[PDB]
């Protein structure tokens, strides 16, 4: 209802006791479209509601606090010690109590395979990220199979985020060779390691349903079941309404008011990473290969009041996003959109000094229209940004044909593949910010979509990324982002306000933010 | 000496019949208020208001705002303009083709009547909606309407064309027009005195339940994204955005859905109405 | 008759077999499958082109690759999607959940139409007749979608009130039905009313309105009246003649109700969200399918020529000298 | 204890306007093995107070009596015991049966229904046997494959025999006649007859039975019942109202019948007027406008039935001044003959041989037709442009046929047509079309020969409009037109639907009147009217002729018109005309087996 969309300290999950809950309850929560693959290292399985799905069954180095700080997971690992300094040796210790689904142990081929399936030295694999691997000498066996010391050749003082934040384990199993990687697992998840598995993937009535996993090692969960029925965004909240769901996400004014106007269901809110963004098409054969066509369409979008329509009674004082690396509330965030300020007369002058000139109700040149595709989720909070768009830029003579996708292979199929002019999707963050940068904003990044970037970013990237001491490294990420900026690459619009609605009787569970679940604690109120 | 006469003799039934008077009226005053309103309102179309978002009813904006701040009284007036000027004009067309089909099928007969009958029954086979449907993806991102409107009334003939031989085949073999004969009627005048007069008010009944069917057609194909696209507004598309609001603020679904069932109320009032009057004991 | 039902199914299997071709033939010249594919930024080289080109047959004529179509549509796979997934592998499963929501709603609404309509021509102008045909004229002038969302919004506050959860619309079953058979049929139960109401209304709406005139057109002739003046009562006498003689008209109007429901269950099951035909058909013209769309007309038109045919079957039944005999 | 004992019976439907009182206190009895004949004009509530004692009346009318069946008050029952008297103790013949019978069942399985309700433990097989040996009995030509018919692919006149069948299927203990002789020729209705009367003297039934006929009531009834608006105007045995009429109207009911004795041109005596509304109905006497001897004594109330005879009752005050004197006096008019014939050379219409066969039609699809109807034969007419041509048959005869074949203007199959003089094959349409305007019809048929959606004064003035006249003279003479036979100005405004058959066969005949041509085909133009309506046709048609020297081609289904109007009769069987002659040398002494028995079956007009 009231407060700042920005990143905070603290979390809202209706924290009580694990003992002194239920044991046991049905977690019915919804999905955007069932996952056509089950890797989340691939390119098409690197997905926010998967891995977040995913996240209770594998494997995870780190314990990610509230306001980002970092304790080693004694119950999958048990020592994690940066060894050496110059070229950085950490040396991750497994636990011997740690299986895998069928029964074969962790251990360090685990992670080496894992290391080199994301290394990239081999385009076998089509990985979507590859943080970390490409910087790393080699994977030596420790003083047991369970040790396993990583040599690092190039400075990667981002090191913690491998195996915590966004990123898991995944077994040998699935990473040794690209046949398992890119073709393993478009039916269903291989080997996992965590308190609940997965049992029924039941396609015929679109629901994945997710059981206590019967070698689990540390304190036994006191949920019983996970099941996840995907859902349009269309008809989610009169789920929740007649109790067929039990948390979601709120994203506009009506989503909050019929979640708090009905009984038994609690508002949470913690915002954490994660914003949405115009991202932009310049691979050479979309009508914005133009650097100054990019350029002057970007002043011709008013970003203020997108973002006081589309966060209206969310938060206070709604402020759109003027970052590429961080976000507001993270150390080192300020204003870089200068370049891009909003002012549609410019965008005429340069719009008629570049050529496409106003003959008609839209501008064209040499015969084509000025049409532009924009590709976009259909849900009821993701067309305002289109259409508030699309009316901002018909003042300037620039058509913006809307193009609603579905929740099925909406990446896989249109956005991996370079299919859209105007691209409307989010990214997720974690406590490690300046891991986004190899992945999208160079000009050979697995998830530059676009395709758009210079070799001045990518030496400026490798400026931030070889240096050690985080105050010089966020002005050097920040002197990026202008980079990023002047460049046409992409718009970032709002961030997130990270407000759920949870049934008020569910505990351990809510709006975490900068933090992650304990899964072996959500719980059921006992009445 | 002061005998009246038929023309004359059928409109004065329509009048005494207040239901369907009321109901043309409401009818003909909508399609006039859809144009002549727009410029009296503090608000024009099309343009948003963004620290009045989400209102309710009062004093600058009557019927509220909207999600976008779009003032709801003139965006339901251009919706309502789109809506009614397509169905109208599907209405029309369609009711062209069935008479000039079913009047050649029917005095025809024989092998043409045979073949023409069978080839409507084909076309009957797969339900309309879906048939219509299917030839959206074009037409789809096409400014004129003509496209669509040339789309919906090219499946829309068939069940009316159907009657109008029905009838026309049967009241051609009857024993009036014989009498006719029998007096020194010509073959024209025959016609025009006897059969125009019987199919050309079946025709005009069923042009007021074309346009309902029009509009039905019109609005469920833009209420699931195809039809009429984002920019511009109609009816089906008000109602398919309003959806998602109707509970909290419940002026944004219940104003376009009203406006649309009492024009449809209104439409089967007056071809009731007309029935009654140019059939008046049935 | 078993001569009158040869000849007239004869020319249904003709309608269907042309129906198909002619479908076929639309919805290859209205779609583009290559479009977004051609469309890419970095544009796809001409193999990719020739190899999607290639496994959809869109490097053969019309004719030609109609023929391909059928000759193994005939044999139990009907082709790759446009991204390659089959369609016999999710058809079988949808037909019938398309099957059962028509089935219960026309029966239901062919039935309730056909009983109001006689009883409010037998009530010809009390306060049980008007109530009913006022009614009738605003359910039948009023979408579809309108009806179900209100319907919807309607629905929840008697949950509200009662509490006991006594329908809900979202899906078609809900997890967790893991008792005996009658627990997992009061689940469906449960899920399956509002939809089919909502199918229902509109199929009596627009049913009483016939049975209306056409028992009118039967209580003028005095025919009824000749029938209980020889000793059988007025019930009985309308039930025996006048019902079974007003019944024959609806037998040809039938055919075109069940058209009717069919277009409505593209609306109902969109916003109910059931995994069914018309998802299928709105999500397979929205991405262009040329597969999708061909086996979807198939059903729905052998939808309506079975339901002319049980029209016909009735028709010869209460109607002895339409049968050659 | 009597069949009936009707006491102060009074029906009043609630029509929009104000209520209609139909019937305003009749009241008589039937015993049982008796005739009672009710007789009156149209209007005069003779159906609503039948269909008011066997209950069958629509909902929006209040009837408020006491008749009773046998002791056992017949207007409080429940539909329980009322359909268990109906049809077991009561048969009810309608009077128009052209929608009576249901279309989707089978008239042997019809009149099989009717006989295993009240004998339910009787078998499908024995009812359907006596189903179709009632057939017969009835009359109609082949039971065995026409109790396999449905009512669709019947006559007419043999539904009107299949609702007789109906009727009389479970030996009613009082069987209820409604003018069952419309749709029957002379001999159907003659054995008709010979049923009802065998019905009345080996079961012992009284029978309640309605006419338009007063022929049939002279012969057949016992005793009489005279209704006008409502109230039974006289009673009194057959012999007793026949040579004793006693009052005004049954003066002038009685003196407007058509005999088989009559000269040529008699003149009949008709009421003039029309009867009342049934609505406002001033107080008085209701024949106070229409009487001839009104006086103001006669409005200040509605007199009551007084006796003035043994067994005999009228409705009237000054009745000592009707006894002895006859119709031509108490009207003041003359029964003549001044035209006896229009004396002549001139043919106008001359048939030689004439054939004509219709492609006979039974399949759908693939038939394997065999046969077809020879409905003419080679037959041979002719007029004299001054004189009417009689022409008398039993349905199927081909009077129809040979009427249209003339008004076709075409040549024939085979023969030679030589209308107004030249024969019709050097004229085609364009030629004919002048013709045209001086020969033409009325159809048999009232209702399907008008346009359902046309007011009466575009019906009537379609043959003007159509031919040499204008605007100014077309609602001048449609004027005069429709009150020559009766109709009024308000009714022009008026649809065909709203009519009723007699009223609309009037528009027929006025609209075949329109252009006063100089030959006229009528087609039973008299089948739908009452005996005093219809006299006043007939005397139109006489002097029509006599003045203007019109040219008739008349066929009827009674012979007594004939006599009135014919100066040559054509009597024809099964397509071939069996004898020509004079009318007097036709009628007064037939000369072929088939016009004896023809004329034996025409009742006689007085009682024995
Ligand atoms: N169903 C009805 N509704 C309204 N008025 C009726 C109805 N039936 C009869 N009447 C009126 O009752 C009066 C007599 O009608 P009816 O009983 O047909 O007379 P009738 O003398 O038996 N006719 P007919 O057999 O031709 O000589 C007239 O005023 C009619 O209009
Ligand atoms: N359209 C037709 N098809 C077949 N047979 C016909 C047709 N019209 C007339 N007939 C036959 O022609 C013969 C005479 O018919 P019609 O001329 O109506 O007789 P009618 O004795 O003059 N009739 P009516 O005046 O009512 O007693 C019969 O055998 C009919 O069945
Ligand atoms: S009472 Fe008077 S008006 Fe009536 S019939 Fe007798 S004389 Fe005529
Ligand atoms: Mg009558
Ligand atoms: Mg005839």
């Amino acid at each position: 209802a009231d407060r700042r969309a920005a990143v905070g300290t603290t979390s809202d999950i209706n924290q009580q006791d694990p003992a002194t809950l239920q044991d046991g309850g049905n977690l019915r929560l919804s999905l955007t479209d069932f996952p056509p693959n089950f890797n989340i290292l691939h390119i098409d399985g690197n997905n926010a509601e998967v891995a977040a799905m995913m996240k209770a069954t594998l494997p995870r180095a780190f314990i990610i606090g509230p306001d980002g700080s970092t304790t080693v997971d004694t119950n999958y690992f048990t020592s994690i010690e940066l060894t050496r300094t110059a070229p950085q040796v950490v040396t991750y210790t497994i636990n011997p109590e740690a299986v895998w689904s069928d029964g074969t142990p962790i251990t360090w081929r685990d992670i080496a395979s894992q290391i080199h399936a994301i290394s990239g030295a081999d385009k076998a694999f089509e990985i979507a990220s590859s943080s970390g691997a490409e910087r790393v000498a080699s994977v030596t066996r420790g003083v047991d199979d369970r040790q396993a010391v990583v040599t690092f050749a190039k400075p990667y003082a981002e090191w913690r985020g491998m195996f915590a934040g966004n990123g898991m384990l995944l077994p040998a199993s699935m990473t040794a060779t690209p046949e398992a990687f890119n073709k393993g697992q478009l039916d269903g998840p291989g080997p996992s390691a965590g308190p609940f598995v997965v049992s029924a993937l039941d396609r015929t009535a679109q629901r994945i349903v997710l059981t206590r996993n019967p070698r689990w090692w540390g304190a036994r969960p006191r949920l019983d079941s996970i099941t996840y029925l995907v859902l349009d965004d269309a008809a989610r909240l009169p789920a929740l309404q007649n109790n067929t769901i039990d948390a979601t996400g709120v994203g506009t004014l009506d989503q909050l008011t019929i979640a708090a106007r009905t009984k038994g269901i609690s508002i949470r809110r913690a915002p954490g990473p994660s914003w949405y963004h115009f991202t932009l098409n310049g691979a050479p054969g979309s009508i914005l290969a133009d650097k100054a066509l990019r350029l002057a369409i970007a002043k011709g979008i008013d970003r203020y009041t997108i973002a006081r329509v589309a966060q209206y009674g969310l938060t206070s004082d709604p402020v759109p996003l003027n970052n590429h690396v961080f976000v507001a509330g993270q150390d080192g965030y300020q204003d870089n959109s200068g370049v891009v300020a909003y002012n549609p007369e410019q965008a005429k002058r340069e719009l008629d000094a570049l050529g496409w000139r106003r003959s008609g109700a839209f501008r064209e040149k040499d015969g084509r229209q000025l049409v532009i595709r924009d590709l976009f989720y259909d849900a009821q909070s993701t067309r305002q940004f289109a259409q508030i768009a699309q009316h901002t830029l018909a003042q300037i003579g620039v058509k913006l044909e809307l193009q609603a996708k579905s929740g099925s292979g909406f990446f896989s199929d249109y956005v991996n593949v370079g299919a859209f002019d105007i691209a409307q999707f989010g990214w997720v963050g974690d406590a490690f910010p300046l891991s986004s940068l190899t992945q999208i904003y160079a000009s050979d990044g697995e998830s530059n979509f676009g395709k758009i970037g210079s070799p001045q970013i990518d030496a400026a990237i490798e400026r931030t990324l070889a240096e050690l001491d985080p105050g010089k490294a966020r002005a050097l990420a920040n002197q990026v982002d202008e980079l990023i900026w002047a460049e046409g690459f992409s718009l970032p619009l709002t961030q997130s306000p990270g407000t759920v609605a949870v049934r008020s009787t569910l505990a351990n569970f809510g709006a975490t933010g900068l933090a992650d679940l304990d899964y072996t604690a959500i719980g059921f109120m006992r009445r | 000496t002061e005998f009246a006469s038929r023309r004359t003799l059928v409109v004065r039934r329509f009048l005494r019949n207040r239901a369907a008077v009321a109901s043309l009226a409401a009818l003909l005053l909508l399609f006039v208020s859809a144009y002549a309103l727009p410029p009296l309102l503090p608000y024009s179309y099309d343009d948003l208001d963004f620290n009045a978002l989400l209102q309710p009813p009062g004093t600058k904006h009557w019927l509220g705002t909207n999600a976008l701040g779009q003032d709801l009284l003139a965006q339901t007036l251009r919706g309502m303009q789109k809506s009614m000027l397509i169905g109208v004009c599907v209405a029309v067309i369609s009711t062209g083709i069935a008479a000039t089909v079913g009047a050649i099928s029917g005095y025809f007969g024989g092998w043409r009547d045979r073949t023409l009958m069978w080839v409507v029954d084909l076309l009957l086979v797969v339900p309309s909606f879906i048939l219509i449907a299917i030839v959206t993806p074009r037409t789809k991102n096409s400014a004129n309407i003509m496209f669509l409107v040339l789309l919906l009334a090219g499946f829309g003939w068939m069940i009316s064309s159907r009657m109008v031989r029905g009838m026309t085949m049967s009241l051609r073999e009857r024993e009036f027009i014989r009498a006719a004969r029998y007096m020194g009627v010509s073959s024209r005048r025959i016609i025009v005195g006897h059969v125009v007069p019987n199919v050309a008010s079946i025709l005009i009944i069923d042009a007021a339940l074309n346009v309902a069917a029009a509009i039905l057609a019109e609005t469920g194909l833009s209420f699931l994204g195809f039809g009429i696209q984002p920019p511009d507004v109609s009816l089906g598309t008000l109602i398919a955005d309003g959806t998602a609001s109707a509970t909290a603020f419940p002026w944004v679904f219940l104003f376009p859905a009203s406006i649309l069932v009492l024009i449809l109320v209104c439409a089967n009032l007056t071809g009731d109405g007309l029935r009654d009057a140019l059939d008046p004991a049935s | 008759m078993t001569r009158y039902l040869a000849r007239r199914l004869l020319n249904y299997l003709v309608l269907l077999a042309l129906a198909s071709f002619l479908t076929y033939c639309l919805t290859s010249l209205a779609f583009s499958p290559l479009e977004s594919l051609m469309q890419r930024s970095p544009r796809p080289p001409q193999a990719v082109i020739d190899a999607k080109a290639h496994d959809l047959g869109l490097d053969r004529p019309i004719l030609a690759r109609y023929a391909n179509w059928v000759s193994h549509a005939v044999r139990g796979d009907f082709g790759t999607t446009i991204t390659g997934q089959p369609v016999g592998t999710e058809l079988g499963r949808r037909i019938g959940v398309s099957l059962r929501l028509l089935v219960v709603g026309s029966v239901f609404g062919t039935v309730a139409g056909v009983v109001i309509g006689a009883w409010g021509a037998i009530r010809q102008y009390r306060l049980s007749d008007r109530v009913m045909t006022t009614l009738a004229l605003l359910v039948l002038s009023t979408p579809t979608f309108v009806v179900a969302n209100l319907l919807i919004l309607g629905a929840l506050r008697v949950n509200w009130a009662v509490g006991i959860q006594l329908f809900d619309y979202t899906g078609e079953t809900s997890p967790g039905v893991a008792g005996g058979v009658w627990d997992r049929l009061g689940d469906r139960l449960q899920h399956l009313i509002l939809p089919s109401l909502t199918l229902a209304l509109a199929a009596a709406a627009g049913f009483s309105r016939y049975q209306r005139n056409a028992m009118l057109d039967v209580l003028g002739q005095d025919f009824i009246r000749t029938a209980r003046a020889k000793g059988l009562t007025r019930r009985r006498a309308l039930l025996k003649h006048g019902l079974r003689t007003a019944l024959i008209p609806m037998a040809t109007l039938f055919a075109y109700g069940v058209a009717g429901l069919v277009t409505g269950a593209v609306f109902v099951e969109k916003i109910f969200g059931w995994h069914g035909m018309g998802e299928w058909m709105v999500r397979g013209i929205s991405t262009q399918d040329t597969n999708i769309v061909a086996a979807i007309t198939v059903f729905s038109g052998a939808v309506v020529l079975l339901a002319g045919l049980l029209s016909d079957v009735i028709y010869a039944a209460l109607d002895p000298r339409v049968r050659v005999s | 204890s009597p069949l009936l004992e009707v006491t102060d019976l009074a029906v009043t439907f609630r029509t929009d306007g104000d209520p209609v009182t139909a019937v305003r206190g009749i009241s008589y009895r039937v015993e049982p093995g008796e005739v009672v004949a009710m007789v009156g004009e149209s209007g005069s509530g003779k159906s609503a107070a039948a269909m008011a004692v066997v209950g069958l009346l629509p909902e929006y009318a209040q009837v408020r009596g006491s008749v009773r069946l046998q002791g056992t008050e017949l207007l409080g029952l429940a539909d329980n015991a009322m359909s268990r008297f109906r049809g077991k103790a009561i048969g009810t013949v309608f009077q128009d049966p052209m929608s009576a019978l249901t279309p989707v069942y089978t008239v042997g399985d019809q009149i099989a229904e009717a006989i295993e309700v009240h004998q339910p433990r009787v078998g499908k097989k024995a009812a359907r046997r006596r189903a179709v040996e009632l057939l017969d009995l009835v009359g109609i030509s082949q039971p065995q494959r026409r109790s396999r018919a449905f009512p669709h692919e019947l006559s007419g006149g043999e539904r009107q025999r299949v609702v007789i069948a109906i009727a009389i299927a479970n030996d009613p203990d009082l069987l209820i006649c409604d003018d069952p002789t419309t749709a029957l020729d002379v001999t159907v209705q003659a054995q008709i007859l010979d049923v009802l009367k065998a019905a009345r003297d080996v079961t012992g039934a009284g029978v309640l039975i309605i006419t338009h006929d007063l022929g049939v009531v002279a012969e057949f009834a016992d005793r009489a019942l005279v209704m006008y608006a409502g109230r039974v105007v006289e009673s009194a045995g057959v012999n007793d109202l026949y040579r004793d009429r006693r009052m005004p109207y049954t003066v002038g009911l009685l003196g407007s019948v058509p005999r088989l004795d009559a000269a040529q041109g008699t003149r009949l005596v008709p009421i003039p007027g029309a009867p009342p509304s049934l609505a406002g109905l001033a107080p008085g006497c209701p024949f106070a406008p229409r009487c001839p001897l009104v006086i103001d004594e006669c409005l200040t109330a509605e007199p009551e039935l007084l006796d003035v005879a043994t067994d005999h009752r009228a409705a009237c005050i000054r009745t000592e001044l009707v006894t002895g004197r006859s119709a031509a006096d108490i009207y003041r008019v003359k029964t003549e003959a001044r035209p006896a014939a229009l004396g002549d050379a001139s043919v106008v219409v001359r048939v030689r041989h004439l054939v004509k066969t219709y492609r006979l039609a039974k399949g759908v699809v693939l038939r394997r037709a065999i046969g077809e109807v020879r409905a003419v034969d080679g037959i041979s007419l002719e007029l004299r442009q001054g004189r009417t041509l009689g022409i008398v048959g039993e349905s199927g005869s081909g009077k129809s046929t040979t009427l249209h074949e003339i008004l076709e203007l075409a040549a024939p199959q085979s023969g030679s047509i030589e209308v107004l003089g030249t024969d019709v094959a050097t004229l085609g349409t364009a030629e004919r079309r002048s013709l045209r305007r001086d020969i033409q019809v009325v159809f048999q048929d009232p209702v399907a020969s008008l346009d359902p959606r046309l007011p009466v004064f575009d019906l009537i003035a379609e043959p003007l409009q159509a031919n040499g006249f204008g605007k100014n003279e077309t609602h001048a003479r449609v004027a005069e037109l429709l009150d020559i036979v009766g109709l009024r100005h308000g009714d022009a405004s008026r649809y065909p639907a709203e009519f009723s058959g007699g009223q609309k066969q009037r528009i027929g005949i006025a609209r075949a009147l329109a252009l006063q041509p100089k030959i006229l085909a009528l087609d039973d133009p008299v089948s739908a009217l009452d005996v005093s309506i219809q006299a006043g046709i007939i005397n139109l048609l006489l002097d029509l002729q006599e003045q203007f020297g019109l040219s008739y081609l008349f066929v009827s289904h009674d012979l007594s018109v004939v006599k009135h109007l014919a100066h040559q009769v054509a009597v024809m069987l099964a397509g071939t005309v069996v004898e020509q002659g004079d009318s007097e040398e036709v009628f007064g002494n037939p000369k072929h087996e088939y016009t004896r028995r023809l004329l034996g079956a025409v009742p006689q007009p007085d009682p024995a």
